[PDB]
RNA sequence: ACUACCGAUUGGAUGGUUUAGUGAGGCCCUCGGAUCGGCCCCGCCGGGGUGCCCUGGCGGAGCGCUGAGAAG
RNA sequence: UGGUGACUCUAGAUAACCUCGGGCCGAUCGCACGCCGGCGGCGACGACCCAUUCGAACGUCUGCCCUAUCAACUUUCGAUGGUAGUCGCCGUGCCUACCAUGGUGACCACGGGUGACGGGGAAUCAGGGUUCGAUUCCGGAGAGGGAGCCUGAGAAACGGCUACCACAUCCAAGGAAGGCAGCAGGCGCGCAAAUUACCCACUCCCGACCCGGGGAGGUAGUGACGAAAAAUAACAAUACAGGACUCUUUCGAGGCCCUGUAAUUGGAAUGAGUCCACUUUAAAUCCUUUAACGAGGAUCCAUUGGAGGGCAAGUCUGGUGCCAAUUCCAGCUCCAAUAGCGUAUAUUAAAGUUGCUGCAGUUAAAAAGCUCGUAGUUGGAUCUCUCUCGGCCGAAGCGUUUACUUUGAAAAAAUUAGAGUGUUCAAAGCAGGCCGCCUGGAUACCGCAGCUAGGAAUAAUGGAAUAGGACCGCGGUUCUAUUUUGUUGGU
RNA sequence: UACCUGGUUGAUCCUGCCAGUAGCAUAUGCUUGUCUCAAAGAUUAAGCCAUGCAUGUCUAAGUACGCACGGCCGGUACAGUGAAACUGCGAAUGGCUCAUUAAAUCAGUUAUGGUUCCUUUGGUCGCUCGUACUUGGAUAACUGUGGUAAUUCU
């Protein structure tokens, strides 16, 4: 009974986390927006973007 | 499955009560007299002496003609005589219970470099050993806690490459003599 | 497991091989052969650890499969071939011969022998049975079957056998007053004369053996290998003659040897 | 407004003992016989002991005799 | 014939059988070639069986935490036993048929739980104990959950297959593929844990194999888990402050010493670093070894905590509010340990607060109204070796049986204790040492239970009192001698 | 080293528990020059897994007509090296984890006189009274034609 109860709780939490991770960056959600910031002057930003 | 050993031991014990004035004063006395870096070196030598006293009491519980008592007492006495802590005529397990921490401190390399006049002080002796100015019979030793045997007592020599020894001078003396 | 094992961990190896802890996680794992796993010295440990012709196992393989090593007169190129008690190792290139017999501390001594002594070996008889068409067979301690033995040869007796041919040449009975060497238990490596064998039916017999210095020790009947008839061994013995010195006299002998030389 | 309990809804789902029933898939047994080959018969025919026989390659039909054998 | 402690053992003889899904009795491959067409030496590969090795698999005895808010359980559906078989590699209720009604339990069964894989082991340590052991060695179990197979000597195998259950990948929608509790790596979970690196050089393993392969394993990377060693300054002159000693009653003098403190001077010594070259190594890194540069505020700058209530350590300062005391904040001074030091949680020791050693119960936690009253626990004194066969001895009955005690055998390593050994010392390691030689790789402990041989105090136990009790001989009845009736029938 | 300090009362003593103290574990905070060893996704999820790798293998000695190369000597079947493929062996070891599991596992002790065992090692291998100077049919690799979106499909 303890094993099955823990199984139920784990299945609930994993389903919720799966919905949360699939909404972002997938085909049913908005694109994943990445902001690239170079923190130093010697950094070649165009090379990073290529 | 690794081809590694995990055997190791701690070489000291902390005191049971942290702040007792008599123990603190006695430890500070031995630190100052022997030029030691911290309390842990006093605790290390105290641990070695306590282990030797425990072995002596354990062998003293045995009857006189026990082969293990004779063998292990003879080996322990031979080791204590070999590092100069006991005298050769006092090879008896009862005298081990009269040994003090100060004999083990005097058999260090720092103390022997001080007492043989190679150093002007005990702290000069420590910084001399630490800076590769001391050799024991052939071998340059950095370790102040190198316990000297009676056969190596007369071979503490002075490092055939050291500026004060073999003769080739140090960094300051070549830099300063290059000015003029 | 689901089947037989092929690996021997180094700390789980037999202690008398004298392997160390940090060279690897594995030990050489003796092949199946005429000796038990726990009572043999594999050929790689002999040629590398003891005799030091080789520095690695690859050099052991290069030595062995140039066909230089004979065990009991037969060329072996298995580097883990289990060699054990009374086995003759012959290296014809360097002209060396050995018998694997025990030290007084229970370890296989490097015992060099004469090339005429390498012609034969001794075996302890472990079973006598009659096979088909009334043909008597004996089985020795090294998995040798000999047909038509002497009718006087019994179990626990020792045959003196010729390695050129493999036939029975001489034998020694198990009797009170014969010389024996202990090949198992706590008294491994000791040599003495049998003085009393007490019998326990349905159990193990206990043989009492007396040393040449007058010390007495008992073993099981399985641990007794009869070597010589009465008092004179039929093979060469190591530097110690089966005389186990205690730690005190061993320290005294070490100190006298250090005093005499140095 | 917050914290903490009861709770009609057989609320919906899930699991573990069980009553009754169904039961995939393998294994074994009894059948089955798609296909594949040999013998016999005959045809095209080479030689001998001198038309009796057999020698070797190809084809023809015969639920004749059989052997291997898949699905089911 | 030969064997065991004991065989329905091994070997022998007879009568046959010997499976078509079939048991052996060699249509195999290399190298050197030689003697009188015939005779041959090394091997390699196969091979029924027997033994051995490596095992495995079933049994024996003893040993495990909590729970009675689990007291009766097992038994139709095998529970305990018998007989015959089936199946199985074999022993067996393993299964089937017919029988018997049995088997276990307050000495705790059956049931349930465990934040339970078991041991070797670890922390503590006067001793007894208490806590920990997922984890590198040994044994077991499992590969998402169940179940069933094939092949093979060996698997109920999952880096094999076949289903179902739960998930889940591709798709042209017909179909196809799946199993990181391997090495890395990711997500999730969380207080909580490393690189999608190089190599078979070492250790070993596998294969037809000296040659190929191995995320086993080795080597680097991350790594203040933890353990060892060990810098962050030393000295000289000068100036003050003390303490000795000579000379003076003293004050005082000491180119008399010693020891400290320096907003005082002085060059000597070095690592940390930077960086050739070797060495290292599979290739490298590191370490070691060495050139060169490299130290005065040697700024090349040691931290973490605590103190003005008790163990170490405060008659301190300034802001900010309440009615001089008094909330909050920032400092100074001191103490401790030190490349380390605080905090939380759990646990152990202090702890004799779980008490066997070894606690308590008038008045502080706590002894029952009183008597009778199963089991269990506990119980006064007493009791001082032999007979047969074989060479003074060996076999045999033991003497009531124990409990107790001792001995002997047997009993993985690692770890622990401990012997030897200048890893530069040490934690380590198993090495090394001497001018080819000489050595090591000890030893102890290893509860309990079980084998072995002694001991006889202590504590149970039994041996004759209705005598159908010993020790002798005389016996009577019944069964019974394996041989002394040459070969035999024998009442 | 068989050690202690403090907390209830106006004050004294006591029972008693608590806090400090020391070790072991995990975590975390701040700090951190050198060097030697060295644990390291167990605890919660035996939860779920993108990608790559983790098990393959040839000697003189099973099968070589792949010119893929390569010298003869020439009727000399086959020099020799050797991809592929058939055949043999191994893949049941190793590695991981600790979910299960409470006389079960496991430990010590005994037994197989109650069984199997590739391999190694030794024995046995004219012990049978009844085309051989060598037997038969295929099937890979290779050549050639293909199917499916898709596979270590065929």
């Amino acid at each position: 009974d303890q094993r099955h109860r823990a199984s139920q709780l784990r299945k609930q939490k994993k389903e919720a986390v799966l919905a949360e991770k699939r909404q972002l960056g997938g085909k049913d959600g908005p694109p994943h927006q990445v902001l690239v910031v170079p923190l130093h002057s010697r950094i070649s930003l165009p090379e990073a973007m290529q | 499955p690794v081809a590694r050993s995990w055997v190791c031991r701690k070489t000291y014990v902390t005191p049971r009560r942290p702040f007792e004035k008599s123990r603190l004063d006695q430890e500070l006395k031995l630190i100052g007299e022997y030029g030691l870096r911290n309390k842990r070196e006093v605790w290390r030598v105290k641990f070695t002496l306590a282990k030797i006293r425990k072995a002596a009491r354990e062998l003293l519980t045995l009857d006189e003609k026990d082969p293990r008592r004779l063998f292990e007492g003879n080996a322990l006495l031979r080791r204590l005589v070999r590092i100069g802590v006991l005298d050769e005529g006092k090879m008896k397990l009862d005298y081990i219970l009269g040994l003090k921490i100060e004999d083990f401190l005097e058999r260090r390399l720092q103390t022997q470099v001080f007492k043989l006049g190679l150093a002007k002080s005990i702290h000069h002796a420590r910084v001399l050993i630490r800076q590769r100015h001391i050799r024991v019979r052939k071998q340059v030793v950095n370790i102040p806690s190198f316990i000297v045997r009676l056969d190596s007592q007369k071979h503490i020599d002075f490092s055939l490459r050291s500026p004060y020894g073999g003769g080739r001078p140090g960094r300051v003396k070549r830099k300063n003599a290059k000015k003029g | 497991a689901r089947g037989p094992k092929k690996h021997l961990k180094r700390v789980a190896a037999p202690k008398h091989w004298m392997l160390d802890k940090l060279t690897g996680v594995f030990a050489p794992r003796p092949s199946t052969g005429p000796h038990k796993l726990r009572e043999c010295l594999p050929l790689i440990i002999f040629l590398r650890n003891r005799l030091k012709y080789a520095l690695t196992g690859d050099e052991v393989k290069k030595i062995c499969m140039q066909r230089f090593i004979k065990i009991d007169g037969k060329v072996r190129t298995d580097i883990t071939y289990p060699a054990g008690f009374m086995d003759v190792i012959s290296i014809d290139k360097t002209g060396e011969n050995f018998r694997l017999i025990y030290d007084t501390k229970g370890r296989f001594a490097v015992h060099r022998i004469t090339p005429e002594e390498a012609k034969y070996k001794l075996c302890k008889v472990r079973k006598i049975f009659v096979g088909t068409k009334g043909i008597p067979h004996l089985v020795t301690h090294d998995a040798r079957t000999i047909r038509y033995p002497d009718p006087l040869i019994k179990v626990n007796d020792t045959i003196q056998i010729d390695l050129e041919t493999g036939k029975i040449t001489d034998f020694i009975k198990f009797d009170t007053g014969n010389l024996c060497m202990v090949t198992g238990g706590a008294n491994l490596g000791r040599i003495g004369v049998i003085t009393n064998r007490e019998r326990h039916p349905g159990s193990f017999d206990v043989v009492h053996v007396k040393d040449a210095n007058g010390n007495s020790f008992a073993t099981r009947l399985s641990n007794i290998f009869v070597i010589g008839k009465g008092n004179k061994p039929w093979i060469s013995l190591p530097r110690g003659k089966g005389i186990r010195l205690t730690i005190a006299e061993e320290r005294d002998k070490r100190l006298a040897a250090k005093q005499s030389s140095g």
